[PDB]
């Protein structure tokens, strides 16, 4: 379960 | 006391999603990046990632 992708960056 | 820094919007019907500024009751921490949080408002479950929240 990879962590959630960071916001637009 | 844990505050949701980034909004969590997973893509599953299990883990719940929250917004930035919403507090969450961390149930299990210092263990797996994904912890089980519980909302005290509606009183329901809500798994929240660790990179989206932090102790305040």
């Amino acid at each position: 379960r990879a962590l959630p992708p960071l916001p637009r960056y | 006391t844990f505050v949701a820094l980034y909004d969590y919007e997973s893509r599953t019907e299990t883990d719940l999603s929250f917004k930035k500024g919403e507090r969450l009751q961390i149930v299990n921490n210092t263990e797996g990046d994904w912890w089980l949080a519980h909302s005290l408002t509606t009183g329901q479950t809500g798994y929240i990632p660790s990179n989206y929240v932090a102790p305040s």
